[PDB]
């Protein structure tokens, strides 16, 4: 263990955490709060960005001087990935799209980019890897999202055998596409059952998967405390928000019930207590509003 | 007919500029912002003085509504009566302003 990567300090901003992290997909919704939580410990956080450097401004107050290194990367360029991961001791993958674009489909985003990141991270000697799949990833699933994400989970497992794959159910926060989707929809009620998980709980889970040495080669399923139906959840979101872009793949995933996987460990096996929706839903939906809580199952 | 075509063209150009001014920066996919004044949460305090200047405007505007046909009124064959009633209307506007003065009506918006 190198001398510069021994932890020092009281775990604050100006400390050294010993985590040298590369966070792919950090310019989005999970990478925002993950780079916040890594930078408040004093971690060297490499943020490979694909977008305009204007869109990485909000990440810059999140750490101390020199602690975030922004560098360019293309997903179809293995040289840029090796140029980004060859100094890390943990790699976090957060590349995702709710929609398939002209240059990238669900296959390239969920299979080719994670497998190339995991393979180049294997041949660069990175000790830990954290892959972020979805809870409802299935080969025979109705949505192309979850099909390619189950295939990418399989490939990340087979090409980086000590990867820590984490399954969130449906993450809610201020910048989500779950509660803000339901609040701006003004699609229907079915027998779909969900248990959403709060983003700070997911982020503390990813930190505790970085730090715990027993999380290598495991698979985690991050779910919230309360299973809800779809209809009473959507009416609760319309009720808290004081209310009377979409695609068919998103609608088929909203109507996908959140599966229960008790054989996989969760937040409570990482020391994270899942915050319920009834503490944070007003924090999410206070922006939308110009209340009896929802029924559980 | 030409007047209505002109008004309709002006309204159409104004509506088109407003529609472009509300839709062209909404083409951007900038960011959805979270957590979107001197007085914080008080009600609006009613100022009597602003109501008084609005009512004084309305009454003097009615006196002006009486005053408007004078460029046609000078053309009459009863000029003594016309001149007397014209000076009498402007004098009644002056008496209304003088009474507004002398009863502290024009105070702190003088
Ligand atoms: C008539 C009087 C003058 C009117 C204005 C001048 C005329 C020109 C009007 C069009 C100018 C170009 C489009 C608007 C500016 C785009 C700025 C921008 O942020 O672009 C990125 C944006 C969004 O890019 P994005 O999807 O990567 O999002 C960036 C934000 N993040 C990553 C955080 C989510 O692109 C667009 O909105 C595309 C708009 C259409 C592009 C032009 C089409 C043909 C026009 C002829
Ligand atoms: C206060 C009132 C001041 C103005 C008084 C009238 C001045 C005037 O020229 O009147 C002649 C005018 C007009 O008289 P004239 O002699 O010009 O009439 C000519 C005839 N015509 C109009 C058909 C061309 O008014 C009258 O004679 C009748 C109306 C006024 C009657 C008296 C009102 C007294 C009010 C007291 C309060
Ligand atoms: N509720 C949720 O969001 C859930 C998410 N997940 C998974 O978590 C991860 C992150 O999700 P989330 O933050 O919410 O989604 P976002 O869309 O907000 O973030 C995706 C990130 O990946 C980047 N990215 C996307 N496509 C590409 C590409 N082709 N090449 C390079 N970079 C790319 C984006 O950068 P840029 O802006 O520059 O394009 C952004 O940094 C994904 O793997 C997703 O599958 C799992 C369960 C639930």
């Amino acid at each position: 263990l190198h001398h510069a990567v021994i932890p020092h300090g009281k775990g604050g901003r100006s400390s050294v955490s010993g985590i040298v992290a590369t966070v792919f997909g950090a310019t989005g919704f999970l990478g925002r709060y993950l780079v916040n939580h890594l930078g408040r410990m004093g971690s060297q956080v490499i943020v490979p960005y694909r977008c305009e450097p204007y869109d990485t401004m909000h990440l810059r107050p999140m750490g101390d001087l020199g602690q975030i290194i922004f560098m360019d990367w293309n997903g179809r360029d293995k040289d840029s990935i090796r140029r980004a991961v060859e100094h890390s001791n943990v790699v976090i993958n957060l590349v995702g799209r709710e929609w398939e674009t002209k240059n990238f489909d669900f296959e390239d985003v969920f299979v080719k980019i994670p497998q190339a990141i995991a393979q180049v991270s294997k041949e660069a000697g990175v000790e830990k890897f954290i892959h972020i799949s979805h809870l409802n990833a299935d080969i025979k699933s109705s949505s192309k999202y979850l099909r390619n994400k189950a295939v990418g989970e399989k490939e990340v497992r087979e090409t980086f055998p000590e990867a820590t794959i984490i399954k969130p159910a449906d993450i809610f926060g201020r910048e989500d596409r779950f509660l803000n989707y339901f609040a701006n929809i003004r699609s229907l009620g079915k027998k779909t059952v969900k248990q959403p998980v709060y983003i700070v709980d997911v982020t503390k889970g990813i930190i505790n998967a970085i730090k715990d040495p027993d999380a290598r080669g495991k698979t985690f399923a991050f779910v919230g405390p309360n299973r809800y139906l779809l209809f009473d959840l959507v009416q609760y979101v319309f009720a808290v928000a004081h209310r009377p872009w979409t695609t068919r793949d998103k609608v088929e995933r909203i109507h996908t019930t959140d599966r229960t996987l008790p054989h996989l460990p969760g937040l409570e096996d990482l020391g994270v207590q899942a915050t319920p929706l009834e503490l944070k839903a007003i924090e999410v939906l206070r922006r939308h509003r110009t209340v009896q809580p929802a029924k559980t199952v | 007919m030409n007047l209505m075509i002109t008004l309709l063209t002006n309204f159409t150009l104004a509506t088109l500029l407003v529609t472009i001014a509300f839709w062209l920066p909404q083409l951007n996919v900038y960011s959805e912002k979270t957590s979107p004044d001197p007085m914080g949460s008080a009600r609006l305090p009613f100022s009597m003085k602003f109501f008084l200047v609005a009512i004084t405007f309305l009454l003097f505007d009615l006196e002006i509504a009486l005053l408007l046909p004078l460029p046609w009124a000078s053309q009459t064959t009863n000029l003594n009566t016309m001149l007397t009633m014209a000076l009498l209307l402007i004098f009644l506007l002056a008496v209304s302003l003088a009474y507004e003065w002398t009863q502290k009506g024009l105070e702190w918006t003088e």
